[PDB]
RNA sequence: GAUGUCGGCUCAUCACAUCCUGGGGCUGAAGUAGGUCCCAAGGGUAUGGCUGUUCGCCAUUUAAAGUGGUACGCGAGCUGGGUUUAGAACGUCGUGAGACAGUUCGGUCCCUAUCUGCCGUGGGCGCUGGAGAACUGAGGGGGGCUGCUCCUAGUACGAGAGGACCGGAGUGGACGCAUCACUGGUGUUCGGGUUGUCAUGCCAAUGGCACUGCCCGGUAGCUAAAUGCGGAAGAGAUAAGUGCUGAAAGCAUCUAAGCACGAAACUUGCCCCGAGAUGAGUUCUCCCUGACCCUUUAAGGGUCCUGAAGGAACGUUGAAGACGACGACGUUGAUAGGCCGGGUGUGUAAGCGCAGCGAUGCGUUGAGCUAACCGGUACUAAUGAACCGUGAGGCUUAACCU
RNA sequence: UUCCUUGUCGGGUAAGUUCCGACCUGCACGAAUGGCGUAAUGAUGGCCAGGCUGUCUCCACCCGAGACUCAGUGAAAUUG
RNA sequence: CAGGUGGUCAGGUAGAGAAUACCAAGGCGCUUGAGAGAACUCGGGUGAAGGAACUAGGCAAAAUGGUGCCGUAACUUCGG
RNA sequence: GAGGACCGAACCGACUAAUGUUGAAAAAUUAGCGGAUGACUUGUGGCUGGGGGUGAAAGGCCAAUCAAACCGGGAGAUAG
């Protein structure tokens, strides 16, 4: 099934009647407007393109504005696509709301994780540090060795080294849907999802069991 | 965070009594022992309060059977049945973590009287 | 001038006796 | 959070006063034992005429820790010190006949029903 | 990381920043326009503008609080007798920064910061 | 560490293919003085966006 | 005219002669548990006492604590305990200077990375008019571990003792990813207590310095010990093995023709990168519809007119960031600062009054102050411009319309 | 000072090639190149315990000086 | 040029003091600066539960720390 | 009011660690460390000269040089 595009509002808790507290993430899913439908004839695959949110008219370009005008839709903050399974059909201009997840029990949420900048090998790869005392010389959080001698005489591809951490697409799988609230456009999932507050989230029904 | 705050108001208890650190309080908590649900009492001195709306919490310290026990309750959880103040104590601080090292006659808190 | 300090040190120089 | 080399007080009347943890049982590379977890111990100090003597190697169950236990609503229960009850090495049944101080409800399992019943109180 | 932190360290330690903005706060009050580096002019708005709102209500306690932060009785006198009454109808935004060229000695980007009615 | 072979005058000017300075392109004219200045900077005689901001 | 040594640390990578997990044949295999051989390299594969030790012995665990290669992997990555300089002593040898893989106590470990490699991150050009988005997935990488309890069932098996396969459910250990609602750590940008001294004329109240003077609390952010999730199922083709039918060879025979099963190994399925995939792909939308001259007549050159979509630059900045880059905003404006309202933290300010001889207490009073938070608000700064980018986009052939 | 050798027995430890007490089979102790004791002393060697701790399990955050960017000045070993 | 260099002078408040903290008279701010707020290095601050499990070895850190009074063992060369 | 007595600044040293190692420095800096009325320490001048001096003895020191100083000469020593 297709998913929806939301926005991370924050985390909170839900107290249950038997004294359990469920940590939930609040995801604001406003209506997603279908702006283009792709089919096997013209495009080679089946998918829908949706937009959501609002954009100020002075910041939408002419190429983008004419794309929305052909669909008969108001400009949103972006465009996303979802592959259509066999037996699903949509129409341009149709709106899709969070009630689509009314009977869904688990979801998968993908977003962009928080950016940690340039991180070292201890933070990025859980490398053990070396001794703090006992004679150590300027080598307290350095990576250590990176290869063997003359054979192979080089460093291997995929060696674990310091570099840019975070700020990338991450998917978290099999999160329970605690509450769908169509009147306030909310979806509450159990647990934590990637990103900062106010970031875009794509929520889809779980592919595994 | 208008959305979060109004999701938060609908869960908060409305009958929470006023208390501050140093007070002797008695908290009754629902315990489930198999099939039946029962109330059990925990009485001690409030040593810390965290005020954050629904995420408010408070810590109670009691000396039971020879060993001190600190329990951190969540104010608005339905495990907490009732809170009642037995005595009002007079302290200058907001956190009474210094009571952890004191014992017996050195841990006495003077009463407020006003 | 004189030799570099690591070229005088026995520990560094005398590694294969 | 109990690990190897932790000293624990003893919460029964078997004769030990202090015991040292020497192995956290139940897995490879296991680090910590919480409340209700079996550990292998040695006796560091004992009373003159107890059921156990100094230097013995036994099992024990942790019943109190300063780190504490979490409850499903978010609560915590912490104590002032770490305590354990000695168990028989083979049967894993308590050696003592009394229990001192409370225990918590994570001992509520068919293994430790004799501990739950002797305890002065269960939090 | 630095996520959501405020303030500039300005390559000084804590006590030397505090003294430096205390001297520059008085200099702007006394002269009503000064020339400084652009990063330092922006971090000055967060020190000098809270004093002018403190000076809008004249009281013995407010004067002893402006003194504890300026340590200059000439500055405290001018804040409460001239500036506060002068800005009594303005809702924040008591200063204005105008960028000027580059300092000759080290190419620092310079700016002028002044009170809005000068 | 230090080089084993002396680098060529070609490798030296390839490394410097990125060291070029870029000129200022937008030089604005003031609306009253009619003279030039950096954008968002006061003019050399104390004007900014038509008003004399500095009597120096 | 120098290729630094044993062990430890850190970080690894391969082989398979397999330690565990997986699939099987035989058993002197009743069951449980084994013995032995064949297949299989996906993942996993101890902590301590002694000792310079690798090893080994011991203690206690684990599903298991594999065996080897890599300059007995790794000192321009760390150490320097042993060995192996100069000091000194013992035993022994020598007349002696001295000697001893005999022992003992002490003993300087340099390098700012040009090239290849690797980990990250940009600029140029190309992709054949220019530009803005969304994609396809060639191809590459990540992950793959397992215990115990319960049901089946005290069933099958066994004289008893003991005690299942197959299948299902729950809960852990180690590892990984994300996050900060909770429990906490930090919090030299917030509040308070307090010691010595100096100053603000003095009292009162404050400030500087003493490591943040010393301490006690603590907001945002970051974060683990906190708490969500993951390893799969399934499919395809197989390994060892098991077959069905079936001749050669009237029979027998898994094989020769033909057909079916069969494992964590392989190809997928799950996550992430990805059209410089030069084989440079697709779809949608947006913009440009002027003259003239010249030579060497051609994908030719120049002049005037024009400057589009868009881009960049500049400015206010960000949960983004070493710098670039990326994101939002620029008055038709909440982008940042201030301000206003709250929250949070600290813990009852100063002034004044009252009680006391005085320290001090009480009242006004949960007061005053309050950082990075939340909801608002054009007060201040985000300027009219200018700059780059053009003017309908080659040839050949085919198919349609003329 | 003992090669065999981590001798053997006891003590200390859950576990002690080190340490302490003993035995004597002294490869290869021994009497002023002194033997055996010894109170006090030692920036002396070895071993044990209490207190204490980021040494460690297993690291997290913060404050400064560099590293990074900008303007000025401006080296070095090395090199067919 | 973060080194070396004999003699004389010798204020206040606390203090035993020429130690130490803050000051006087007096003299200086050390002849590159401006930004930013990555890894990593250096110099420090704090740290949940544990507490030498680290290591060749408690290295390095942390802890103890004053004055007055009470009290203080073996051993001894009679002083400790 | 004794003492190669005790604790401890100046002063004399140099036990440990980290930094630095094309250094700030051809031996230092930071934090701790030892002696501190004596076999102490220091200023000025003097004397001992190279197979020689001096040495509480390390083959140590004798002008950043020491199992035989430095300068000049034999001297273009000799070099299978
Ligand atoms: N390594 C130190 C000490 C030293 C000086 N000269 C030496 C000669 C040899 C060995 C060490 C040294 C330095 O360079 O300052
Ligand atoms: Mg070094
Ligand atoms: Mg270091
Ligand atoms: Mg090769
Ligand atoms: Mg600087
Ligand atoms: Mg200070
Ligand atoms: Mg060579
Ligand atoms: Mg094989
Ligand atoms: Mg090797
Ligand atoms: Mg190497
Ligand atoms: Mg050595
Ligand atoms: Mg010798
Ligand atoms: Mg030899
Ligand atoms: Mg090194
Ligand atoms: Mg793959
Ligand atoms: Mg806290
Ligand atoms: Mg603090
Ligand atoms: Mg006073
Ligand atoms: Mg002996
Ligand atoms: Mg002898
Ligand atoms: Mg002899
Ligand atoms: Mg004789
Ligand atoms: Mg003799
Ligand atoms: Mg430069
Ligand atoms: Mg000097
Ligand atoms: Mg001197
Ligand atoms: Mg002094
Ligand atoms: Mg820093
Ligand atoms: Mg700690
Ligand atoms: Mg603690
Ligand atoms: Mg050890
Ligand atoms: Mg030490
Ligand atoms: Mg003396
Ligand atoms: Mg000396
Ligand atoms: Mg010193
Ligand atoms: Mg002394
Ligand atoms: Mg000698
Ligand atoms: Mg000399
Ligand atoms: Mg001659
Ligand atoms: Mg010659």
């Amino acid at each position: 099934m297709i998913g929806l595009v939301g926005k991370k509002v924050g985390m909170t808790r839900i107290f249950t009647e038997d004294g359990v507290s469920i940590p939930v993430t609040v995801i604001e899913v406003e209506a997603n407007r279908v702006t283009q439908v792709k089919d096997l004839a013209n495009d080679g695959y089946r998918a829908i393109q949706v937009t959501t949110g609002a954009k100020k008219a002075n910041r939408v370009t002419k190429p983008e504005a004419g794309h929305f005008a052909k669909a008969g839709v108001e400009a949103g903050r972006g465009l996303w696509e979802f592959r259509l399974a066999e037996g699903e059909e949509f129409t341009v201009g149709q709106s899709i709301s969070v009630e689509l997840f009314a009977d869904v029990k688990k979801v998968d949420v993908t977003g962009t994780s928080k950016g940690k900048g340039f991180a070292g090998t201890v933070k990025r790869w859980n490398f053990r540090t070396q001794d703090a005392t006992h004679g150590n010389s300027l080598s307290h959080r350095v990576p250590g060795s990176i290869g063997q001698n003359q054979t192979p005489g080089k460093v291997f591809k995929g060696k674990k080294m310091a570099g840019q951490m975070g700020n990338e697409r991450v998917t978290v799988q099999s999160l329970d849907v605690v509450r769908v609230d169509a009147e306030r456009n909310l979806l509450l999932v159990k647990g934590a999802v990637p990103g900062a507050t106010g970031s875009d989230l794509i929520v889809k029904p779980a592919v595994k069991a | 965070s208008n959305i979060i705050k109004q999701l938060e108001q609908e869960q908060m208890k409305q009958d929470v009594p006023s208390f501050r650190p140093g007070d002797t309080v008695e908290v009754k908590v629902w315990v489930v022992e198999g099939s039946k649900k029962r109330l059990q009492a925990f009485e001690g001195v409030v040593i810390a309060i965290r005020n954050r709306g629904l995420h408010s919490a408070f810590t109670v310290r009691k000396i039971s059977n020879g060993e001190g026990v600190e329990r951190v309750f969540q104010t608005h959880s339905p495990v907490v049945d009732s809170i009642s103040v037995k005595r009002r104590g007079a302290v200058r601080k907001a956190k009474l973590y210094y009571l952890r090292e004191r014992t017996g006659k050195a841990a006495r808190i003077k009463e407020r009287l006003n | 001038v004189t030799s570099k300090w690591f070229n005088i040190d026995n520990k560094i120089v005398d590694h294969r006796p | 959070m109990i690990q190897e080399q932790t000293m624990l007080n003893v919460a029964d009347n078997s004769g030990a006063r202090r015991v040292m943890c020497i192995k956290v049982l139940g897995g490879s590379h296991r680090r910590y034992a919480g409340v209700g977890d079996i550990i292998k111990i040695t006796i560091k100090e004992a009373i003159p005429r107890g059921k156990v003597k100094k230097g013995d190697v036994l099992k024990a169950v942790v019943v109190r820790t300063k780190k504490g236990v979490r409850r499903p609503d978010g609560s915590v229960i912490r104590f002032d010190g770490n305590a354990c009850v000695l168990l028989n090495n083979n049967s894993e049944q308590p050696i003592g006949t009394r229990i001192f101080g409370p225990v918590t409800r994570e001992l509520r399992s068919e293994k430790f029903m004799k501990i739950i019943s002797l305890a002065p109180e269960v939090l | 990381m630095r996520h959501r932190k405020s303030g500039r360290q300005l390559n000084r330690n804590s006590s030397h920043r505090q003294a430096m903005f205390r001297n520059m706060a008085g200099s702007l009050v006394r002269h009503e326009i000064i020339k400084t580096t652009l990063p330092k002019a922006k971090e000055l708005r967060r020190v000098v503008e809270p004093l002018i709102t403190l000076a809008k209500t004249d009281s013995v306690a407010n004067r002893r609080l402006a003194f504890a932060r300026t340590r200059d009785n000439e500055i405290v006198a001018k804040l409460f007798n001239e500036l506060g009454p002068r800005f009594a109808s303005r809702a924040g935004g008591y200063t204005r920064i105008l960028k000027c060229g580059f300092r000759a000695g080290d190419n620092a980007p310079m700016a002028y910061i002044e009170l809005v009615d000068r | 560490a230090v080089q084993q072979n002396k680098p060529t005058r070609s490798k030296r000017g390839m490394r410097r293919s990125h060291d070029a300075l870029t000129a200022v392109t937008s030089l604005s004219v003031d609306k009253t003085s009619g003279e030039k200045h950096l954008r968002h900077h006061i003019t050399a005689d104390g004007y900014y966006r038509g008003r004399k901001v500095i009597a120096k």
